[PDB]
């Protein structure tokens, strides 16, 4: 019984600013393609086998931040390092797009 | 295995970066201060922009010759002191072109100073460098150019905290005739530093309204992002000899946690008062941590 | 391989109220007084940790007006196994 | 009991980059801006099943359409490593 | 099977498409732009419009010469910025004409710049180039042409955010007695492409109530469609191997559902609380998921 | 084939309140408080579906004041054939 | 008894627009032709027979989304891609001349 | 139980210099300024496990990162004299 039990906190709720949050590390990452596949041809899968991605090639990459996608980018090679080119953050219609 | 002694004072760090934002105001300021050359000496320059130069401060030092004209220069509202530099070559042909001269006799230095008409020179031929450096400036970033202080040595500026600073430094050829002289703009990364993203990637014709717009979308697009908050309820000091030891059934003692910090990976964002509701553990937050 | 070496090494325990994870929206929007709950019930025994590494599980207890932690048991790696699995 | 999962449709992907970073930084970026990665080039793509790693592989293009060839599995004994 | 190693910066994207609209466009713009050189060198041009080239913009780029005037063009209201590209041959026909020269002479160039003079010619040119462009435009779609700017280099534009990007290139070849030239008219994609199903089909000899008319009565006709709606209840995660294990009479916990989310193939289209109506599973529509 | 690979891969499972066929007409014209039905009877258990494939089928129940869905059978392919035939 | 019986939801009913529904996925189908044949045929049917469309050929052929007929299109041939070519959203007298 | 203890992370450092000061001076230093170590040059660097001295060694610098050379661990007869 320590702890004291805590209700009825739903003062309100508006957002501040993006700047009280700012130094917080995000997870970026940048996804090669999709494809949608059963478990039938998941365990067909071998070493050196090649599984073909929904995505055609040359087209803009997806961009997430922990997981959430927010933009579409390009990936460009600088130094001998992989880099992703942002090009357009995404639109709603493209999320639910990319949702069916 | 490559294993040889830590020396220090090393040219060690090494930041290679492409400037294109930097690589076209370059081209920009040339041009203005080609016709501003034409307009002043009335004749006709050509002024050819060299590789940008992005090395330690006093390899810019050493480089340079002596006597030079030093033109200590603020690129307000950046923080720092760039500096323009203008080779005895150039001021001579100037010189001899404005006090009737064909620049028929070869130009010849030989550690000579700069004496009150020929300052007055340089600062009449910089009063068009600055204004076409800033209007240059003025399509990408709109800065203020303002010429504090010129020198005639090395010693006397000192930009650079350390002189192993980086500095971004941009040599421009100026031919008059048969005669050629060259001069220098050299920036301390510090006051670039800000602006690195806007001088990195090369610039899109584009409108500030278009470019707020797309990160108002973006900072929308990021709202949507779920996180990890962690609460951190107390943090005891224990030496290893006690984990050890350490068996299910002891007592570590803990003090009062007046507030409940909440972080995200290490980043502390809320201080709340700990509770219990609806059978979850629960905080009530009392403050979010604002830098 | 030595023992005594790291035998007296410092350690810092932390421990937790529990998991959550919540968007960017309602961080912005949380108040002063404003309640956010946590991935546990309330009893279940709070993980122990070192330098981000789970050591141990334990909850806080009451013995007369001083606080401290009840260790439950220690995690064997195949848990921890489990743990990250699932 | 194993025809039951053998059938069932899964969402695969596979990942060519991975970077931390802070909002500074996110903010910071604009349109066209270039982003590095921690990946350097050549090296095995993580693939995912659910956001679940299992295995890693080299990135490779067939019939004009992008692809992926299973290098490895990775055994959970990489998976304390992946942390 | 072809299977060969990714290579990233390799033209992949292939895009072709048949431009109708722009195909007729461009006669038109051709024709209003005869006339306006007629009107102003005083001699007979004849302009022949080249083949529309889809193309990356980087190869439209490296095609061009160096120097050649560029002019930056906004096509308001649509987002973005074309460029006509002015070649040297052009520009010094138009200047001979001009100024007391029945091109008697080759044409000669050799890298050299463009005076204020010959700056000024262009932008004389340019306005019946911009009147004719607009005129040809109003047909089709009313558009606003304004010139910006003015640029030499190929490398002060960058119009494209990335030099991978697809771009449409009209070349137009103009000839003046023996003389001749050309100059181009570039787009980028990302403006056509709210207007690709007008620019992909020939025009038709109707009219805009007759247009309205069409998707108002299409509009009416897609109202009685039958769609299938789906409602979600909840969504509980769990591991494959609780699957397997999973047989009848277990109990997986869910959480209070608020709200239901009611999607149409993937998309929401409807939250709405649930409940038991006339027998019936039936959902009390609370809010209309608009964009 | 391998079975250890995949004995840990998250799937996410849904249930249903109910189907039914509705046009636009009447989609657009639904307002606030709008009641809608659905074509399941109200006793029928529910369809558990992963990844929009069929899985099992169960109803909600009520414990104490906490909910979840109890499994009524597990789907034989043979059942989901007439499922898609009929 | 857990869920809750709700009734006389009926409040109004009023169109409010066509984009709160717009990014939703639709079921386009062209249709080559038609036929009223009966079980008789039906079965006399073997590989390789021809079944004769009342459709008469270079007819335009019949749009449907969600199989409900909107328009009417003509067929083309576009890159070795089949591809209909909308020519008129068909009229009510016309439906109910395809009804009967 | 030595299995426990054997895989835990924890926090390694290493310092290069050791001053005593008071508050005149450090308000005193400026950008720029020098601040003299009382340690001299060459001399075994301390090397801290989450700020507990275990060792002394060398600095060197390998593959262009940081590195330190392990010279020798201090047995406690050295701690008496550390203070």
């Amino acid at each position: 019984a320590v702890f004291q039990q805590l209700g009825g906190g739903d003062v309100s709720g508006a957002m501040q600013d993006i700047d009280l949050i700012m130094d917080i590390p995000v997870k970026l990452t940048v996804e090669l393609g999709r494809t949608r596949m059963t478990i039938k041809e998941l365990l067909r899968l071998t070493q050196g086998s090649v599984v073909a991605l929904d995505g055609l090639a040359g087209e803009p990459l997806d961009i997430l931040i922990n997981g959430y996608l927010i933009a579409q980018g390009e990936v460009v090679v600088v130094a001998d390092k992989y880099g992703v080119r942002i090009t357009d953050i995404i639109t709603p219609s493209e999320r639910m797009r990319r949702l069916s | 295995s490559d294993i040889r002694p830590y020396d220090p004072n090393t040219q060690r760090r090494v930041v290679r970066e492409r400037l294109q934002a930097l690589e076209i105001i370059n081209e920009r300021f040339a041009r203005q201060f080609r016709m501003g050359l034409f307009n002043l000496l009335r004749r006709s320059p050509d002024i050819t922009v060299g590789a940008i130069r992005i090395q330690p401060y006093h390899e810019f030092a050493r480089n340079l010759p002596v006597p030079t004209n030093l033109n200590l220069i603020h690129l307000k509202p950046l923080r720092g002191t760039g500096l323009v530099v203008f080779s005895p070559s150039l001021v001579f042909i100037a010189v001899d072109n404005l006090f009737g001269g064909d620049g028929r006799f070869p130009t010849k230095v030989e550690g000579r100073e700069f004496t009150h008409t020929e300052q007055r020179v340089i600062n009449r031929m910089l009063k068009l460098a600055l204004e076409g450096y800033s209007d240059a400036w003025k399509a990408i970033n709109p800065l203020e150019v303002e010429y504090v202080r010129s020198e005639m040595q090395v010693k006397f500026t000192n930009i650079t905290t350390s002189p192993n600073d980086i500095v971004v430094n941009t040599p421009f050829h100026v031919e008059i005739g048969n005669l050629t002289g060259e001069f220098n703009i050299c920036l301390p990364f510090s006051m670039i530093e800000p602006l690195r993203e806007l001088l990195v990637n090369p610039p899109l014709e584009n409108s500030r309204h278009e470019d707020q717009n797309w990160r108002d979308n973006l900072v929308r697009q990021v709202q949507h992002s779920e996180l990890e908050l962690v609460a951190n309820f107390a943090d005891i000091p224990l030496r290893l000899s006690q984990i050890l030891k350490l068996k299910p059934g002891d007592v570590l003692p803990i003090e009062k946690p007046d507030r409940i910090i909440a972080h995200v990976d290490g980043v502390p964002v809320l201080t709340s008062q700990y509770g219990t509701v609806n059978g979850q553990y629960a905080l009530r937050v009392e403050h979010l941590i604002n830098p």
